[PDB]
């Protein structure tokens, strides 16, 4: 359906076996879901018709609301409070949308898992490792701020992360 | 509905928040400002603080004084 992208939410084609009957013994299954169809799925797609049509008759929108970039706690004075204010603001924007992505991703992964039955282990490395990836980027980001987290401390433990790579590759470059 | 007839927008308490947090940085630097002009006019006593009465000078009597040497 068109309510969501299906590339967010990427599904395979879907093959379906096509029923070969070996024998000319009535099934069940399918007389049964014949009469599911003619009393459940006929009356419900009638009311849906009438409550959609009724929607069609009033149509109105509702927008996506857009924020601009603003300068980051990296161009902030030492002590200036309302550009860190702002840069506050836009750090915890984008904390919720990383911790969305983690989220999209992870139903990526849940949804593999249940489709591909019994080779879900071979069949699902790919959703693992996207996982794989965007856990740990995540977890650089945000892992160890605790309660009372800012782009203050943020910015420190990147720039502790920093100083600790230019001096290992200071030291491999020397070695 | 809710949003229409009980609530404003975020720009609104955004930038209240901002106007809030602008008089209270000033506030705060004043209160520091302050403390250290106290400390130094009480150390130095050149200010209009912490000025303690000395002696008119009016007072004293400029005449001869019935002995040359005052
Ligand atoms: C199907 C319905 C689903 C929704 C149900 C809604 C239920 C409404 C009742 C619950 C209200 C929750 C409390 C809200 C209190 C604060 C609301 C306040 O902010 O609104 C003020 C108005 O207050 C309301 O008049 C209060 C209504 C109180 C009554 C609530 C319903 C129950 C009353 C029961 C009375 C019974 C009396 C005895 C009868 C026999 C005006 O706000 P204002 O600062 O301008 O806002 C500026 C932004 N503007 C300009 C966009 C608005």
């Amino acid at each position: 359906p068109d309510s969501w992208d299906k590339d967010v939410y990427p599904e395979p084609p879907r093959r379906t076996p096509a029923p070969a009957p070996q024998t000319s013994l009535p099934n069940p299954v399918t007389y049964l879901t014949k009469i599911f169809d003619l009393l459940v799925d006929r009356p419900v797609t009638l009311a849906r018709e009438f409550i959609e049509q009724q929607h069609a008759k009033n149509r109105y929108y509702y927008y996506h609301r857009e924020f601009r970039r603003v300068p980051d706690i990296t161009e902030c004075e030492e002590k200036d409070i309302l550009c860190m204010f702002e840069a506050e603001m836009q750090w915890r924007r984008d904390y919720k949308v990383d911790q969305e992505i983690v989220n999209i991703i992870q139903e990526r992964l849940k949804a593999c898992q249940q489709r591909e039955g019994e080779s879900y282990r071979q069949n699902c490395a790919k959703e693992l490792e996207q996982f794989t990836q965007v856990s740990k980027a995540f977890q650089d980001r945000y892992s160890d701020l605790g309660a009372h987290y800012s782009a203050r401390k943020c910015l420190a433990k990147q720039k502790q992360r920093m100083l600790a790579e230019r001096k290992a590759a200071k030291e491999a470059a020397a070695a | 509905w809710i949003a229409r007839t009980f609530y404003d927008g975020p720009e609104k308490n955004y930038e209240k928040t901002m106007a809030i947090l602008q008089i209270e940085a000033e506030k705060a630097e004043l209160r520091l400002k302050e403390l250290e002009v106290r400390r130094l006019m009480r150390a130095r006593g050149d200010g209009p603080w912490y000025q303690y009465p000395t002696i008119d000078k009016a007072l004293i009597d400029h005449s001869p004084k019935t002995t040359p040497d005052n």
